[PDB]
């Protein structure tokens, strides 16, 4: 109960630097982290910037992700995010994976404020790459959490200059569903830029139905998109179809 | 009528006069139209006039309502506009007298509505509407907001044509029960106090129609008046100060929106005609850019993109619902959407084809006109309808985008612009399309814009005057093929024979522009031998100028001094460029010059951090030629500025929400005060100040010392000093700063100055969170209390990073040289530079510097390891590094204390020696640390020696730094980094640097500064922007600035920019006008109280201290002058007062002759040849003086030189014992109106003054009377002992025991120095050779 006798057995512990003694100093500022932030802190603090291991920090933060201070572990996490002289810390085992294991969590339904999720998707993009699976949740949350009006065409434009596989324009058929009514000129445009999306055998339908069936009236756009998106070649009833 | 003017003047106004003759309204009448009205309201009549101070001393004193005329009206306006020409204050007399005030400012605002071409004339009538803006401009003044009041409120509306007012009413409905108050209000007014209110709210839309009117009244092609263009103009320039100030636009751009000013502008023949209507259809341009910024008109904040485009986008949607309710052609109108129509393109393509009254039922629905009645003709054109209403519903890009697409750099149509780009042989009667920056600005983007158009002026201005080089000599002349060619032999100026661009190096990180642009010029000097050597003396940062000229007069033609220079000789651009040394045989920069071959040097130049990067932008951006290229001069004698101003417009600026109104000028100004920061530390160690109990009593005449300890022995601690929050109670808590150590060597660092009462007020608001200006006279010590508020700040903030900005060397020296002496160690301190710097300190503050004492003191860190592990008696050989003996310190020495702790705090003084083991790491110490007699002392100094070796393993752990930084710049980065909590530079390199530390991590916790009054506007409002925000909030807590608003401010480069728009109003001075406090230091040391008074009377309360008062070098004689502080006129001699051999080269061989003697008179009698200094009111005249002194003297044997023979402004910051100033100017008073350059020039001696001057012509400057008070309180002649070598017993009051010589003139004074030189040379010899 008096730190006394804590801080000194883990002094005379600390008479050599062996593996031993570690087991003991870790969990000493961790049983002390209770009712005190400051021991854990400084101890985290003097640990990631003290005697020389890989496991210092995954064991302060391991100690620091669980509590309620979030600054101190993806602190420990930030001075392993530099590492200085050693990209593989750990190797095939990974810690900034962790961070964005941390980062999805942070995006929970928790800050829907639609600004932090997406600076964390973009975070632990730029950590390391996250191709079309991350990348198409962080575009579809991008464009869904977003508005209706040329703010939403805007986000689907962009999103679509960084798309890489299908159902990307399926997210922006969405987004353009959703925004039916953006303007009072051309009533969306989305919908025929979408239906006239790319040219044989992809979707097809996906954004032409959607424009059909906000709730409906009749498309009469529609079917001039998707007949007048790539028939087969060039002399065939395609003539017909773009007449009928 | 010179004479005639002046016989008035002394009968009838002009001072220094016994009896005066009265006030005649014929008088007044006569002199106006037989001077200004005769001759045109002449510039040179209007300088006499001013001189004899007609407005101070005639005109308003005896004006009345009774005594109100034409000419008395335009004589007080014109005496106005003098005034503001001449930077005088102005309206002093409507100060003293208000009384006529209203009915002066009201027939004033009369004549300006009353008919044009009647009784008031054009010319007058521009004079009242430049007038009036003055009026304006000076509404910080209660009276001219007083006449401002009802005329330019809210009931100015009432000119806004119904309509418009009810929709402003509907849109903003908390104005319609302001508007029911007004006319519930209006109900106790008198019929003629009705009608003045009435005519007071439609003055400003009765003058914006007359001035549409006279627009109108101007032809297209057919020649017409220039005064009716420059009228409109100044009407502009009159709309532009009252749409760029925010209370002042608030109102009155609702009725300039009703009116449509701009549209009327852009619809007349006056913006058509290019040479005409040239810089006034900028103004209406930059009237336009104005009333299409993103300000709203009911807070005075900018407005969000969302703001504007929802503004913008509900007019197309209203306007869309008019169209399908009142306009069947435009079905399709209403049903295109806002992305539709928003474009000029389609909304005139919809618009245009319409019918005219159709346009003008249109403008009737949505409000714009008079409603179009029944098979009615409108009068005003499809023309009038379409372009307003194209103007007002088109697109319109934002200021943003519209300041980013500027290229910075000055170009071919501009580098010849005098309307905004003006000279400097400038009079001052026209308008320049220049910025405005005096008190408030609508937002941070508009006071930045402001700034950025003034610096690129100057260097505009520096692309102007220069540009016209290609050989000034003789006018260069066109050659074969249209090419250059030399048409004589130039002195000062040379043709280069190339220039080639050698160095483009890459930014820093963040920063938008190179670090480094250098071109070397080759020119092959086949010119005179002597001018050669002039030449080939290149040194290192020496200011050149790289100038083209694409010349057009044919080879031979004349020259004519009247005529604009720069059409006259051609230029085309000259940029500024800092030579590093001249290129020999070698390859290598001169850095014993090697000997040169043939007459061809080629000189490495470098201008600026951004050098080639403003013309680069606008080749790549706008197609203009690379100016690098197409010079032709050498000669001698902005771009990242701007660059710093876009990084500003481009961030978000995220300025401290206690600052952002403080520098916009508006709001309280007194919100900056550690009296009003809510942060304010109660419980705050001020330590290094307080050296006494009864000085922290003295420190506090008002309060009331409540010390916690009764015992007087006990209590002169750094004593912890709360302050309160009864109510005046100052706590003295006193303490004991913990040992360090057992070496007394240790014992820290205290001050010995005795800062006064005053200067520790401002020590502690600096030592407060917020801001604040420090007020220190000559000699109070403002570095000083600098040093002192860091010293406190450091002591009671550890963490903290201190920002020192200077202006100047010598001012960041004296910081680090006085902080030499103070408790602070060498890891803590950093300075930045714009490159090379001279160490002036002692010890080395450099990058460089920083490193090898970085290296020194690691090395000191890890051999006290090893010592301290062999005291320990340790087993093993090896060295440590920083991380090793932070590992040692953690296993042992730590873990030794923590033995130590657990058993002497767990306890007898026995103990307290029995377990310190570390023994023989004190072996070298005094006798045994632990003396055993008290157990609480020897705890603290055992502990105080542990906690030393802490220290040491401390700075291991920061040399951590130095070993994981392999090179020297990045090791310094490291340290300006993590090591650095002092971090020191210029202005200049502030502004160079600003975003390449920002993004390397640069950090900002409390900044003080110093020659707050030598920084401009922008360079003062640059450091704001030194870092990024954190977490939405700045991480700046505090700015405490020292400075001194009556001492010179930064030199515009061409003089038109103070003369048009007034840069030079610095922002400490602008605080000032404001209003804010100033703690102003008033106690001096430097010059004893009767030298000090010929600069302490233009100050709040300005003393000395006991130091100066009884100074025993400070009553002492001067020796062979009798005088201490003398003014001796200098009358004609050789038929010569103030002569001039050049076009602005004044120089007076009489007053300088004078010096001359007394120069010489001071080395024949031993005065020190360092306490001679010579200072003049020209730098012709210090040439003249040098010339003249080196021709007469030289190496004469008993005489040396006098320390410095240069510029008044160029010797600020600096002092003498004796300074000898030449007031040559007695045809005009010129620049020396300037109360800073005044005090400047009068604050040059400590102890001894020697003045040759004008005195009727120092005396008829009005500024120049209380400083003139003390001037003629003196004999006008040399009153001198000439028997009294350099020791001289005699006190200042002492009477002489020596005979006394009364030298009247030059010759007189010349021959008589010249005979005891020669009775020196018969009886006497030197031998330095």
């Amino acid at each position: 109960g008096r730190v006394t006798h804590t801080r000194r057995t883990f002094d005379r512990a600390l008479r050599a630097l062996p593996i031993t003694q570690h087991s003991r100093i870790w969990p000493l500022y961790l049983r002390f982290l209770r009712s005190h932030p400051l021991p854990e802190t400084a101890v985290r603090g003097y640990r990631r910037f003290l005697k020389l291991s890989p496991e210092s920090a995954e064991e302060y933060i391991e100690y620091l992700k669980s509590s309620d201070r979030l600054d101190e572990a993806a602190q420990r996490l930030a001075t392993v995010v530099n590492d200085e002289r050693f990209v593989s810390k750990a190797g095939k085992s990974n810690y900034q994976l962790w961070h964005e294991l941390c980062d999805l969590i942070s995006q929970n339904p928790d800050k829907v404020q639609s600004l932090n999720v997406d600076a964390i998707i973009r975070g632990g993009l730029t950590r390391f790459t996250d191709q079309l699976g991350k990348l198409w949740c962080s575009l579809a949350d991008y464009y869904i959490r977003s508005g209706h009006f040329e703010k939403a065409r805007d986000v689907y434009e962009e999103a679509i200059r960084t798309v890489m596989t299908v159902r990307d324009f399926t997210q922006v058929f969405d987004s353009y569903a959703q925004f039916e009514e953006s303007m009072i000129a051309a009533k969306m445009e989305t919908a025929s830029e979408l239906g006239r999306e790319e040219e044989d055998d992809v979707d097809l339908e996906l954004r032409l139905a959607r424009f059909e069936q906000l709730i409906s009236r009749r498309p009469l756009l529609l079917n001039s998109v998707l007949l007048r998106q790539n028939p087969h070649h060039v002399h065939e009833w395609h003539k017909r179809v773009a007449l009928h | 009528n010179a004479e005639f003017v002046t016989q008035l003047a002394c009968k009838y106004w002009a001072p220094h006069i016994k009896k005066k003759s009265p006030f005649d309204i014929k008088v007044i009448e006569d002199i106006y139209e037989k001077e200004i009205v005769k001759s045109r309201f002449a510039i040179r009549k209007i300088m006499l006039l001013e001189f004899s101070q007609y407005l101070e001393n005639y005109l308003w004193m005896n004006y009345s309502p009774e005594v109100s005329s034409k000419a008395y009206l335009m004589s007080i306006c014109c005496m106005v506009n003098e005034k503001f020409r001449e930077n005088v204050p102005a309206w002093e007399i409507f100060k003293k007298k208000p009384d006529h005030f209203p009915f002066f400012f009201k027939h004033i605002l009369k004549a300006a509505l009353a008919e044009t071409d009647g009784e008031f004339s054009l010319h007058e009538q521009t004079v009242l509407l430049l007038f009036l803006d003055h009026c304006f401009n000076s509404l910080e003044v209660d009276l001219i907001r007083s006449q401002v009041q009802q005329l330019i409120s809210l009931p100015m509306w009432m000119g806004l044509q119904l309509a418009r007012l009810e929709l402003e009413l509907k849109k903003t409905p908390k104005l319609r029960k302001f508007w029911n108050l007004i006319k519930k209000n209006d109900e106790k007014m008198d019929p003629e106090a009705r009608e003045q209110a009435y005519q007071e709210r439609r003055f400003l839309s009765q003058l914006i129609q007359k001035f549409i009117s006279v627009l109108k009244s101007v032809p297209l092609s057919e020649p017409v008046t220039m005064d009716k263009v420059h009228y409109c103009e100044r009407f502009i320039e009159l709309m532009i100060d009252l749409e760029a100030l925010l209370p002042t636009r608030r109102w009155f751009n609702t009725i300039l929106d009703d009116s449509h000013l701009l549209v009327h502008c852009y619809l007349s023949n006056l913006v058509r005609r290019e040479e005409d209507g040239h810089l006034f259809s900028q103004l209406l341009d930059m009237l336009k850019f104005y009333t299409g910024f993103e300000i709203n008109d009911q807070t005075g904040n900018a407005l969000t993109e969302n703001e504007m485009t929802t503004i913008h986008y509900d007019r197309i949607t209203s306007l869309q619902r008019a169209a399908f309710a009142h306009f069947p052609e435009l079905y399709d109108f209403a049903l295109s959407n806002v992305a539709e129509v928003d474009t000029r393109e389609s909304l005139v393509k919809f618009f245009g084809p319409l019918s005219s009254n159709t346009l003008h039922q249109v403008a009737s629905y949505l409000c714009l006109l008079p409603t179009l009645p029944k098979n009615e003709d409108t009068t005003f054109d499809k023309e009038f309808l379409l372009e307003l209403l194209v103007s007002r519903h088109e697109r319109r890009i934002s200021q943003i985008q519209q300041l980013n697409q500027m290229p910075l750099y000055p170009t071919e149509k501009i580098i010849w612009d005098e309307n905004i780009v003006p000279t400097e042989y400038y009079s001052g009667e026209g308008c320049l399309a220049l910025p405005k920056l005096n008190l408030q600005f609508l937002t941070l983007h508009d006071y930045l814009l402001r700034n950025f158009n003034l610096f690129r002026l100057e260097s505009t201005y520096e692309i102007r005057q220069d540009i016209e080089d290609s050989v000034s000599r003789m006018k260069p002349w066109q050659s074969e093929y249209g090419g250059v060619v030399f048409g004589g032999w130039a002195r000062m100026a040379q043709p280069i024979v190339a220039f080639t661009v050698v160095e483009v190096a890459k930014p820093n990180i963040g920063e938008n522009w190179p670090t480094r642009v250098r071109a070397d010029v080759t020119i092959n000097l086949n010119v005179r031998d002597h001018i050669k050597d002039e030449w080939e003396g290149l040194r290192k940062h020496d200011v050149c100028f790289l100038i083209t000229v694409r010349p057009t007069k044919p080879y031979g033609t004349k020259f004519d001094r009247r005529r604009p220079f720069i059409e006259q000789v051609g230029l085309v651009y000259v940029r500024g460029c800092e030579i590093q040394g001249m290129l020999d045989d070698k390859g290598r920069v001169i850095e014993p010059r090697p000997n040169l071959r043939g007459e061809s040097r080629t000189f490495r130049v470098f201008l600026d951090p951004n050098q080639y990067q403003q013309d680069m932008t606008n080749t790549i951006q706008n197609g203009a030629e690379d100016v690098y290229e197409t010079f032709n001069i050498i000669m001698r004698r902005f771009k990242a500025v701007l660059e710093t101003i876009r990084n500003l417009m481009n961030t978000d600026c995220v300025v401290p929400d206690w600052l952002h109104d403080i520098i916009l000028g508006y709001g309280d100004p007194s919100s900056a005060h550690y009296s009003k920061m809510p942060n304010q530390i109660a419980t705050l160690d001020f330590n290094d100040t307080f050296l006494s109990i009864e000085h922290l009593k003295a420190s506090f005449p008002g309060h009331n010392v409540k010390v916690t300890v009764e015992d007087p022995a006990l209590q002169i601690p750094p004593f912890r000093i709360t302050f309160p929050v009864e109510a005046k109670t100052l706590i003295v808590e006193p303490h004991v700063i913990p040992n360090r150590g057992p070496y007394p060597y240790n014992q820290p660092k205290r001050n010995t100055i005795q800062f006064t009462h005053t200067q520790i007020e401002a020590i502690r608001a600096g030592m407060q969170p917020g801001l604040t200006m420090v007020v220190g006279p000559p000699g109070t010590g403002k570095t000083d209390v600098a040093v002192q508020i860091i010293s406190n700040i450091y002591h009671n903030f550890p963490e903290q990073r201190t920002l020192i900005v200077t202006h100047s060397n010598q001012a960041l020296n004296q910081l680090f040289e006085k902080i030499m002496a103070l408790d602070i160690d060498e890891r803590h301190l950093l300075r930045l530079g714009h490159g090379e710097e001279e160490l002036e300190t002692e010890k080395d503050f450099s990058r460089y510097g920083r490193v090898n004492y970085v290296l020194a003191r690691r090395i000191e860190l890890l051999e006290e390891v090893k010592r301290l592990q062999k005291s320990l008696g340790v087993p093993g050989d090896a060295s440590y590094t920083c991380e090793t003996a932070g590992y040692f310190f953690l296993y042992q020495v730590m873990s030794r204390w923590e033995e130590y702790i657990s058993k002497v705090k767990n306890p007898d003084v026995t103990e307290v020696s029995t377990f310190f083991p570390f023994h023989e790491y004190f072996a070298n110490a005094p006798q045994p640390i632990f003396k055993g007699r008290s157990y609480e002392e020897d705890m603290e100094i055992a502990e105080g020696c542990f906690r030393h070796i802490k220290k040491i393993f401390t700075q291991l752990e920061e040399f951590r730094a130095s070993e994981l930084l392999r090179s020297g710049l990045d090791r310094s980065k490291y340290l300006l980094v993590k090591e650095a909590k002092i971090i020191a530079m210029t202005c200049t390199h502030a502004a160079l640097k600003r975003h390449d530390l920002v993004k390397l991590g640069f950090k900002y916790d409390n900044i003080l500064m110093e020659e707050a009054a030598q920084i401009l506007e922008i360079e003062t409002f640059i450091p704001l922007l030194l870092q990024n925000p954190q977490d939405g909030f700045s991480r700046l807590k505090r700015w405490i600035m020292i400075g001194d608003h009556h001492q010179l401010p930064p030199v515009i480069k061409n003089m038109a920019f103070q003369k048009y728009s007034n840069m030079e109003q610095s922002l400490f001075t602008r605080f000032v006008r404001v209003g804010v406090p100033t703690v102003d230091l008033d106690a001096q040391g430097r010059a004893r109280a009767s030298l000090c008074n010929l600069y302490n009377w233009r100050y709040k309360n300005l003393g000395n201290l006991p130091h100066v008062q009884l100074l025993p070098e400070f009553s002492t004689a001067n020796a062979g002058l009798l005088y201490d502080f003398q003014l001796i006129n200098v009358e004609d001699f050789q038929g010569v007062g103030e002569s001039e051999p050049n076009p602005y080269f004044y120089q007076n061989l009489g007053e300088a002759e004078y010096v001359v003697a007394l120069f010489m008179y001071m080395c024949l009698l031993g005065y020190p040849a360092d306490k001679i200094s010579i200072l003049t009111t020209y730098n012709g005249q210090k040439h003249l003086i040098r010339d003249i002194i080196n021709r007469r003297c030289g190496n004469n044997p008993l005489i040396g030189r006098p320390n410095k023979v240069t510029t008044v402004d160029r010797f600020q910051g600096q002092q003498n014992d004796y300074i000898l100033l030449s007031l040559v100017r007695t045809r005009a008073v010129g620049h020396l109106r300037d109360v800073r350059r005044l005090v400047v020039a009068m604050s040059r001696a400590r102890l001894g003054l020697y003045i040759f001057a004008r005195v009727s012509l120092f005396q008829n400057c009005f500024e120049l009377t209380p400083a003139f008070s003390q001037l003629t309180a003196r004999p006008l002649h040399l009153h001198i002992i000439p028997t009294e070598p350099f020791p001289t017993t005699r006190k200042n009051g002492e009477r002489p025991s020596h005979e006394v010589q009364i030298i009247k003139n030059m010759p007189q004074m010349a021959n008589f120095v010249y005979n005891m030189y020669m009775h020196l040379i018969q009886t006497t010899h030197h031998y330095h050779q």
